[PDB]
């Protein structure tokens, strides 16, 4: 941090001169609405890198879960579908079946 | 527990949709609020798992008990689906995030009793969750001054100290978070750093929590920085490092204006007036009307000194003579 | 990246859920059809 | 007895933050594969079953046409 | 309670056990980080009383 730090007080020192204060050295000082929607551009902007840098974090074991979690449950969803399907069907032919 | 129950609670976990589908149509007897080993009930196991699907099944039913911790709980993981889901509920109609209403057992809460909707979200900085929040009227509450004698703060004082003490720190991680920042104020750069200063003003008063209020105000340090760090043009520079340049005054003979940066000065940002965007602006005022001078090597501008140095009586006979002037106007740049 | 794969699941999910809900209205019609002959 | 049902409010409170910090561990490749043996055997799951499902349909409709 | 005690426990037989010196100052400390651990969770004073 210590680029940081030197560079802080560069600016600091800076400041000191920027003001119109005084001139001469000490031997001669004796004598006599675009900003809001810049602002909207900008606060979308970090919207949006706030959440890639979210997605650039490694994954954990909660979040690989919610997705074994989404595996399992479209297994039962489709397995009981498919059965669901055939039941219905075949109940139907069990109809035409007895027709003849 | 139960045959039924312990059924219904192992197809509420694992996402099996049809059958607590099948149970909460035909069952007439099972109740949806029986729990598992660790106090869960259906809807905090469907909520913790992600089953938006079951999630919404049992939204339908209407004495389903742990609804606002299970909207907590659908906060803290994120899970945006399951977060509006939850909101669709009657119980959140027109706002809830402002009693046992967010107890996850018969005795506590999962998180801190103080920590609304809103700070839990902030919490997290789930900026599709605040944005949701905000836009439904959520707020912190910005808690008052630590010296604060008012009726209110003395009864929770003497209640417990611990307590609300824990409760204000929580409020400022809400405040202090990124995603509360940019969302929920118009110049989330003006109130950054007046945050920051006040996270760094009660790390003083607060010996207790100085390493959590030092840690707060350096995240509304990062946010500014981040913040100018995105900057991609002058104009958009000048919008973060000046302010609104049309209400400001000006700067003192064509400078931009430099309250803004002299605040940050004070405040201690050290990145935000560190930073290349900012350094280039004070760079040009620094060598205001000497431009030559800039890309000289060091070895010239000692010689500059020097020559300075030997001309000095000269340069101050030029500023009482001619003060209005091409020497006076030189002179009276910074760098000069 | 976890996230494009969790959003495979969940694409393919949409599509087999009304594959196989297309697959038995098509069918029970042409079964209510059949119905409808005797 | 406030102590005893304090410590299990406690106890309680422990074993939910020791899982979500489990959770919060990084994701290995033995973890990986459980999730991709599910998949595999969705797979086989789905795809015998829904043979099945035609074959025993196809038999009937085979009824069907030989009752003509 | 039972924590503190096989902390101490164990911290003795880290001395003992010189072949196993590692492990039971290891095992102690795991039941000092359970304690600690145990005492962060507290939101009142009830609680850390
Ligand atoms: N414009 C302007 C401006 C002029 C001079 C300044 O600083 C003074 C200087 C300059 C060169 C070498 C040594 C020194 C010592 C400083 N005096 C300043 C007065 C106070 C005294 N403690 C230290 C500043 Cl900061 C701003
Ligand atoms: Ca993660
Ligand atoms: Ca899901
Ligand atoms: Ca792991
Ligand atoms: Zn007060």
């Amino acid at each position: 941090d210590a680029d940081v730090e030197w560079k802080f007080a560069r600016a600091k020192l800076w400041f000191s001169y920027f003001e119109e204060g005084r001139t001469l050295p000490v031997p001669f000082n004796l004598v006599p609405r675009q900003y809001q929607k810049i602002m909207k551009r900008l606060i979308k902007r970090y919207v949006l890198q706030a959440q890639i840098d979210k997605e650039s974090d490694e994954v954990n074991e909660g979040e690989l879960k919610e997705i074994k979690q989404d595996i399992s449950s479209l297994r039962y969803e489709l397995l009981e579908e498919k059965s669901q399907n055939t039941e219905d069907l075949a109940e139907l032919i069990r109809e035409l079946g007895e027709k003849l | 527990l139960s045959i039924e129950e312990e059924r219904f609670l192992d197809a509420a976990e694992y996402g099996n949709i049809p059958v607590v589908r099948k149970m909460l149509e035909e069952c007439h007897s099972l109740n949806v609020n029986c729990v598992d080993y660790m106090g869960q009930n259906a809807l905090q196991l469907a909520v913790a798992n992600e089953h938006l699907e079951i999630t919404e099944l049992l939204l339908k039913k209407e004495n389903l008990s742990r609804v606002g911790d299970a909207l907590l709980l659908a906060i803290s993981k994120g899970y945006v689906r399951i977060v509006e889901a939850i909101l669709s509920h009657p119980a959140f109609a027109e706002g809830k995030r402002l009693d046992d209403f967010y107890a996850y057992d018969e005795d506590g809460t999962r998180f801190s009793h103080d920590v609304t909707p809103i700070i839990l979200a902030a919490h997290c900085q789930e900026y599709e969750i605040v944005h949701t929040l905000l836009r439904k009227g959520a707020r912190i509450e910005r808690p008052h001054d630590y010296f604060c004698k008012c009726n209110d703060c003395n009864q929770k004082q003497k209640h417990d100290s611990f307590s609300h003490s824990r409760s204000r720190i929580n409020a400022y991680k809400g405040l202090a978070s990124p995603a509360y920042l940019s969302l929920s104020s118009e110049d989330p750069v003006m109130t950054a750093l007046e945050l920051s200063n006040e996270l760094a003003v009660l790390a003083n008063i607060e010996k207790e929590f100085k390493n959590d209020y030092k840690k707060l105000s350096m995240q509304c340090k990062d946010f500014v920085v981040g913040l100018l760090d995105l900057c991609r043009n002058t104009e958009e520079v000048e919008a973060i490092l000046n302010g609104d340049v049309e209400t400001l005054q000006s700067g003192d003979h064509g400078r931009p204006n430099l309250s803004r940066l002299k605040l940050a000065i004070k405040y201690e940002v050290k990145k935000f007036v560190a930073h290349p965007n900012c350094q280039q602006q004070l760079l040009s005022i620094w060598y205001e009307n000497l431009s030559g001078l800039r890309q000289q090597t060091m070895a010239v501008k000692f010689l500059v000194v020097l020559a300075v140095a030997i001309g000095l009586p000269f340069l101050a006979l030029i500023y009482w003579f001619a003060p209005c002037s091409k020497m006076g106007k030189i002179m009276r740049g910074p760098f000069m």
